[PDB]
RNA sequence: AUUAUAAACCAGACCGUCUCCUCAUGGUCAAUCAAGACUAUGUAGGGAAUUUUUGGA
């Protein structure tokens, strides 16, 4: 529940933790909560939101961890504008000797499995010549364990200790990787941001940037500190009473993680974006039909009882329970009105009543934003062809999470010469939105994806039944 | 616009001679200048490669087919440039 | 040098020789010194300095100067009408531009050469993260047409949050808009800790 | 789109153009045209080793060309498929 | 007067007898009746047979479309 | 043979250039007007011919160009 | 171009170079010696340290340079002077140098 | 685009030569921008007739010199 | 310009141990006597490793070649000999335009570098010009007993960077001394790690 | 503008380029064709309009015979520019 | 009285530092009852199948 702030695929989470509160005070029912999370810095006002006394309500230091944590920071210049640098590196490879000539075990954190290749050579290379580039163990042990040899460009690294590990592998490949790891096999771990989630404990831990590249903005980004918190997360199992994090940073990010890594994450919400769809879906199951009703459902929700503490985050400058509360009614007659713009709802005098259309009702039912609804609906139209469907699709909000890395378009130009259809003129070429339509083509042409596209495929196709579902019943309404 | 053209049409009235594909020459007046270089002349002279020379009232040529065309000195300088 | 003031008794002209050489470096150093420091006063008006030292020009020699294309008459009648310049570059109509540039001949290309000028909508609203911290969500909106003749491979950009005084900065930062970032509403962030006071 | 557009990009490489008539010519490309009239500051002749006929300074009609080769051994081509997307900005 | 633009209609129409010459090879030339209308000189001709012409003959052939650049006669 | 590093047609203008034809038939001849086809006039003509070893030479004209026969052109001798 | 007074001295036939001469009347100066018939040429120490230059003979005037290192007349300093020498004769067509 | 001014030569028979030692006359009916000439008479070199009216292609006709001038 | 066809009373007795051995080499001899030449001939030598007798495609890539003059005159004036000299093996011998740190990556694609000591450190301190030296085995240094003027400060630093520094690569690019007669020979060779060869 | 000529793009893949557009797609052998006596062999790579075509592993196949004979000359050429009025019959071989 | 000479920062590799011609574009001028030379945009095109540069060797 720390995770309801980052981005809006939070407040997402929080929209159904609200939800389910409601439905506890609609239903009289007993339901439990267990809301486990990270430290949080307001956590008691979180834990009074969702239906709670003082007593339940454990907020806790990071320093109140057991396996102590010395978290170094390193901030380095030239850095805000890329992912890593060549002192930076220096520095890692000086970080992970010490690890390895030592008993303990580092593992890189990196952004995409690009920049892992990039480190592979480079780590082979700064070995080579120092003293260091063991695997403790024989040089034909190793290869028995990697007689699969796919991805090939694996093994050259993973040979002289120096494993990798990107988002996607073959399953098996992966499980092997693990247990050299695990066994005690290979020295030192280089991973893609993405990976977080595959947790080897490690003892020492690097990261390599705290800066990742999206053709988003088509610019670098900085970590997240959720994703940093992995990595802070996972700590030494071997050495007992020791933890390590050497990070990699931006001079102007050394103060954000310098203060939120060590102390609690503030939570806010970022449900005052969203409230368009959700407030949409909720219209659509029919307990909101009025403009105090929605206030109610507010109420029971996390933005209201955040908004009071901080409310210029929030941006309301009356902070009084009159003009908070106007500051509420304005935002829902925001949401409301374009809503009626955008063919959602309806609403008439006589208190005063509120019903969807079919736009309105299959977007609730299918899970699909107003804005990516409101898309659909004006490309769409009487004789539009397959083509243009396809491209009214990847036009979806939806696909704000797919990663387009340093270089990724040129490979997406490179593709389109083997495509069947061809994208529009009047679009963007950085825009996900293009990679989208590409890669919609490249499973219906039974393509050779690299490795890294696939994993974005995979998303995208995770989005697509639902926004295809849509647009199939938008053309029949 | 072109200007070999327009010097071309300046010269509407002068003594011009010409060299086509095969090298069938020429030498007789410039009676009209076109954007493409379509000639007709006068009192011609026809002196071809074969070595039978004759003595025409007329001629018309076609444009394309030319190799070059010949000019007097007198439009060098002025007045077709500036 | 920064006024374009070639000499006669080249003494002064060898002399001269050596800070063009070696001005816009120090100048520069000066001005890196300043953002260190975090001082308002002398960084703005350093890498005003810095500029000059680039391309030859004061603030008050107006800044088409720049462009290789334009044309000197032009120059000269922007120079003396004492307008200000910013005025030139919100005009809408290249036949307006031609009537208020002493120079209905060129208007068109000086035009060409206003939307071939850097130039930014920019919008900043700052959220308070927690007590001390404060996060700052920028909307940089590049309204300029790229050329890649002039604008160079990318158009660096510094930065700077600064005081309600403007004496001291806050933060900065260097950005690089590129082509591809050009008319984008593209965001940029940044989290600033505070005084006690 | 073009393979015009192709040697457009090649500024000042040294070329042996075979001619459709017949000749070896070694000499710089400078820039070249989109009806290929390319621009050749230092030449070696061919006259219908084969005889140097002693001249320096060509420049290339484009209809005469039937082989280019060896300025440079590389493969980069496209470029209008970038500029007519990223101009998309506002409507 | 005739403009050739209208003198293909005129073809087209009547359905008349032909006797087409060739550029590279004098001697060859080919006989028959024009059918087709169009904007380049290229036109579709039915009942085609190429003739050796006396320069200074039983050889029939069968029906041709001859391209618009090596067309160097049409008689009607 | 003087000349140098130069550019573009129009920077070349007023030369004293060899030119070549289809045939085999060379030039010489100074280049007054640059053209879309290069057609380009020659201040004086000077045609020579070689039989299919030997070159010869003529002189009748001072001719306006034409560019479709045309090979290549080359610098021969400067003026001034 | 030759601004400040010294184009008499370079009709008369004995002119100089020094930094202080303009960029194109500095390498006329030089060039002036090299198409050949610049007689004699004062000097100042830049033609040692910067152009190959050699001339059959060579005069150094003076003893103390003022550096605004020390603030002071020093003597001449030998890493100059030998320096200045090398100059001396010329390699390519004559004899020694004096 | 330009016409040629070839009403000058109508109604008069012209005595060509056609690409490749060809020559042959007719009376110019009609002309054309692209030069195929529209021409009534076909006969060729003594002397032998064969075809009334003859439509050429234009890139096939250099010269041309009007008999009556 | 093979003259004479016969090298001088220099090189003569060098031309055999610049060509033998790839050592920390130095000359201290009369100035302008064959220097150039000498740097040439060594430039030569250090290409051999690279650039085959066989297949005559010139190795570009592999090895890059620096020269410390002091004055940037004197490598003006060099950069054309070095053109002269290599344009038949078809070598791009350029002085640096140096402008901007992370702009330096000319100097990358360039096979020699002419460059002013200053200039030269200026590149060599840097922090993404690490890749330069790396490539850099041939580093000549014109004029040595500049040493002994204030300017020969920087050399020094120089030759402590090539030597201290590049341990992470750890492969001591030739190093050539080149200077007019002075002597402490000993010393300077004691300090560029020269023996009695 | 934009759709009158790029519409033309899908012209190759159906029109009868579209074999040479596919030997170029999975480079394979093809004769290559030419006015004077002429015969060439190579893989394509890069692809045109009008012909003006580029290859890889180039090999020209033609004769020199002064006195009514055949001498079948052979040289390696690479990364060409043929100007594709030259070209007159290509052909994908298996 | 009055002072040698001399080197130097910073943005660049995921990236088209740079076009000869015709058409349109708006702003101009030179002008007669609806048409020509110039800067400027590349947003157009250049097998307009024949009068030129994509095939008569």
């Amino acid at each position: 529940a720390h995770e309801i702030s980052q981005g809006v695929y939070g407040a997402v989470y929080e929209t159904l933790i609200s939800r389910m509160i409601f439905i506890a005070t609609q239903l009289e029912k007993k339901i439990r909560f267990v809301c486990l999370s990270n430290c949080l810095a307001n956590a008691r006002d979180f834990g009074e939101w969702a239906g709670m006394t003082k007593s339940n309500i454990y907020n806790f230091s990071p320093s109140e961890r057991i396996e102590p944590l010395e978290i170094n920071i390193q901030s380095f210049k030239d850095v805000e504008h890329i992912s890593f640098n060549f002192s930076m590196l220096q520095m890692a490879f000086e970080a992970s000797a010490a690890a390895a000539g030592n008993r303990n075990s580092s593992s890189v954190f990196l952004p995409s499995r690009k920049d892992c290749m990039e480190v592979a050579s480079a780590f082979m290379k700064f070995s080579k010549a120092i003293e260091w580039d063991m695997l403790n163990v024989e040089e034909e042990q190793i290869v028995p364990y990697i007689e699969k040899l796919t991805d090939g460009h694996l093994r050259a690294p993973l040979k002289h200790g120096v494993g990798i590990l990107y988002k996607g592998m073959a399953s098996n490949d992966e499980r092997i990787v693990k247990r050299l790891y695990e066994y005690g096999a290979v020295s030192v771990l280089l991973i893609s941001k993405d990976c977080s989630a595959f947790a080897c404990k490690t003892d020492e831990v690097i990261i390599l940037g705290t800066n990742l590249y999206d053709g988003a903005e088509h610019k670098y980004m900085p970590y997240t500190i959720n994703e940093l918190l992995e990595m802070v997360g996972l700590a030494s199992g071997n050495d007992s009473m020791a933890g390590k994090v050497l990070i990699l940073t931006s001079h102007n990010m050394k103060a954000y993680y310098k203060k939120f890594l060590i102390e609690p994450l503030p939570t806010e919400s970022y449900l005052q974006y969203i409230i368009h769809d959700t407030l949409n879906n909720e219209i659509a199951n029919s307990i909101i039909q009025s403009k105090q009703d929605c206030v109610d459902w507010f109420t029971y929700s996390y933005f209201y009882r955040r908004i009071h503490v901080n409310p210029s985050y929030y941006g309301v400058r009356d902070t009084s329970p009159h003009g908070i509360s106007v500051f509420l009614s304005n935002l829902v007659e925001t949401c409301l009105n374009d809503l009626v713009e955008s063919s959602f709802i309806e609403i008439d005098d006589t208190t005063e009543i509120i019903s969807t259309l079919s736009n309105g009702l299959i977007a609730s039912h299918y899970g699909v934003s107003f804005f990516t609804i409101q898309s659909f609906v004006s490309s769409l139209s009487n004789t539009s062809t397959l083509k243009n469907m396809l491209y009214v699709l990847s036009t979806a909000v939806e696909f704000e999470s797919v990663p387009l890395r340093k270089g990724d378009r040129a490979l997406l130009v490179k593709l389109s010469k083997r495509l069947p259809l061809r994208f529009p003129e009047h679009t963007s070429s950085g825009s996900v939105s293009f990679k989208v339509f590409l890669l919609l083509q490249a499973y219906f042409s039974r393509l050779e994806l690299p490795v890294d596209f696939q994993n974005d495929l995979k998303d995208i196709l995770e989005k697509v039944v639902p926004l295809i579902n849509v647009v199939v019943d938008i053309l029949s309404a | 616009n072109g200007i070999p053209v327009k010097l071309l049409n300046e010269a509407q009235g002068h003594i011009v001679s010409l060299e086509l594909t095969t090298g069938a020459t020429y030498r007789g007046k410039l009676v009209e200048s076109e954007d493409s270089m379509n000639v007709q002349l006068r009192d011609v002279i026809a002196t071809e490669p074969q070595g039978a020379v004759t003595h025409m009232d007329q001629i018309f040529v076609r444009g394309s087919q030319i190799k070059f065309i010949v000019v007097p000195d007198l439009l060098k300088n002025a007045p077709l440039f500036k | 040098y920064f006024s374009q003031l070639k000499f006669e008794g080249f003494a002064l002209n060898s002399d001269i020789v050596f800070i063009h050489q070696n001005a816009g470096r120090l100048l520069r150093a000066m001005f890196e010194i300043c953002l260190k420091r975090g001082w308002g006063h002398p960084t703005r008006m350093l890498l005003n300095l810095c500029k000059s030292a680039t391309t030859k020009m004061w603030p008050t020699n107006c800044p088409l100067r720049q462009f290789k294309t334009c044309p000197v008459e032009v120059i000269k009648r922007l120079e003396a009408s004492t307008v200000p310049w910013g005025d030139y570059l919100q005009l809408e109509t290249p036949a307006e531009v031609g009537r208020a540039i002493r120079s209905e001949k060129y208007g068109k290309q000086v035009y060409d050469l206003l939307k071939r000028f850097p130039k930014m909508s920019v919008t900043c609203n700052a959220q308070p993260i927690t007590r001390s911290v404060m996060r700052f969500n920028i909307e940089i909106i590049a309204d300029w047409i790229w050329d890649m003749n002039v604008h160079g491979s990318l158009e660096p950009f510094l930065l700077m949050l600064e005081d309600t005084d403007g004496d001291s900065i806050l933060y900065y930062d260097v950005l690089f808009i590129t082509p591809d970032i050009v008319g984008h509403e593209f965001t940029l962030s940044f989290t600033y800790e505070l005084k006690q006071h | 789109m073009k393979l015009v557009n192709f040697l457009k990009k090649l500024r000042n490489e040294q070329v042996t153009i075979e001619l459709k008539n017949g000749t070896t010519v070694w000499g710089t490309l400078q820039s070249v045209s989109p009806q290929m009239n390319a621009i050749l500051t230092d030449v070696k002749l061919t006259l219908p080793s084969d005889n140097i006929a002693s001249l320096q300074y060509i420049n290339i009609r484009g209809n005469t060309i039937r082989q280019i080769i060896l300025p440079d051994s590389l493969n980069l081509d496209s470029l209008l498929v970038d500029q007519k997307q990223l101009n998309s900005l506002r409507r | 007067m005739v403009p050739p633009i209208n003198c293909i209609f005129n073809f087209l129409q009547q359905q008349t007898p032909v006797t087409i010459w060739l550029f590279e090879q004098i001697g060859i030339r080919i006989k028959g009746k024009i059918v087709g209308f169009d904007e380049f000189m290229n036109v579709v001709i039915d009942e085609a047979v190429e003739i050796p012409v006396n320069s200074a003959k039983g050889t029939p052939l069968g029906k041709i479309l001859l391209k618009g650049d090596n067309i160097t006669l049409i008689t009607s | 043979i003087q000349v140098a590093h130069s550019s573009r047609l129009a920077n070349l203008i007023d030369y004293k250039l060899r030119v070549l034809t289809q045939d085999g038939r060379v030039y010489i001849g100074q280049l007054m007007a640059f053209d879309k086809h290069m057609n380009l006039v020659l201040n004086e003509c000077i045609e020579e011919r070689v039989p299919k070893i030997k070159v010869e030479k003529r002189v009748l004209g001072l001719t306006i160009l034409r560019g479709e026969q045309i090979l290549s052109t080359v610098v021969e001798d400067k003026p001034l | 171009v030759l601004d400040p007074s010294l184009r008499k001295l370079i009709e008369s036939g004995i002119g100089t170079h020094h930094a202080g001469l303009t960029r194109s009347d500095r390498s006329l100066s030089e060039d002036l010696f090299a198409d050949g018939l610049l007689q004699v040429l004062v000097c100042t120490a830049t033609l040692a340290w910067g152009v190959n230059l050699p001339a059959h003979t060579v005069i150094i005037k003076g003893t103390d340079v003022y550096s605004p290192e020390k603030g002071s007349w020093e003597q001449l300093s030998p890493q100059d002077v030998l320096q200045m020498l090398g100059r001396a004769g010329r390699p390519r067509y004559d004899t020694f140098g004096e | 685009v330009s016409t040629p001014e070839l009403k000058k030569y109508m109604d008069k028979k012209i005595l060509l030569n056609i690409n490749g030692s060809r020559k042959v006359a007719g009376i110019l009916r009609g002309y054309d921008i692209f030069l195929n000439v529209v021409l009534d008479d076909a006969m060729e070199i003594n002397n032998h007739q064969l075809g009334l009216q003859t439509v050429i292609r234009g890139n096939s006709i250099i010269s041309l010199e009007a008999l009556d001038a | 310009s093979s003259e004479t066809t016969s090298l001088n009373p220099i090189q003569s007795k060098v031309f055999h141990a610049a060509f033998e051995g790839d050592s920390n080499m130095l000359i201290c001899a009369p100035t302008g006597s064959g220097k150039t030449n000498i740097a040439l001939l060594t430039v030569l030598k250090a290409l051999s490793h690279h650039y085959n007798p066989k297949t005559k495609k010139l190795n570009l890539s592999a090895f890059k070649i620096v020269y410390i003059a002091p004055l940037k005159a004197l490598v003006q004036e060099q950069v054309r000999e070095f053109q002269r000299r290599l344009a038949f093996l078809g070598i791009k011998v350029a002085e640096l335009t140096g402008d901007s740190r992370l702009s330096r990556k000319q100097i990358d694609e360039t096979q020699v570098l002419v460059s002013t000591p200053e200039k030269w450190d200026i590149t060599t301190r840097n922090s993404n010009n690490l890749a330069i030296v790396e490539l850099v085995r041939l580093l000549i240094i014109d004029e040595i007993h500049l040493l002994h003027d204030d300017r020969g400060p920087v050399l020094e630093s120089i030759v402590a960077r090539t030597f201290w520094a590049s341990k992470y690569g750890q492969e001591y690019p030739r190093i050539i001394g080149l200077s007019a007669t002075l002597p402490n020979y000993e010393d300077v060779g004691r300090f560029l790690r020269v023996p009695k060869e | 503008r934009a759709e009158l000529e790029e519409l033309e793009e899908f012209e190759f893949k159906h029109g009868p380029m579209s074999l040479i557009n596919d030997a170029m797609v999975t480079r394979t052998p093809v004769i290559i064709s030419l006015r004077n006596n002429h015969k060439i062999i190579a893989r394509v790579k890069a692809f045109d309009r009008h012909c003006n075509m580029v290859l890889e592993n180039v090999k020209e196949l033609w004769t020199e015979k002064k006195g009514k004979n055949v001498i079948n000359r052979e040289r390696f050429i690479s990364k060409l520019f043929l100007r594709g009025d030259s070209v007159i019959v290509v052909l994908k071989t298996p």
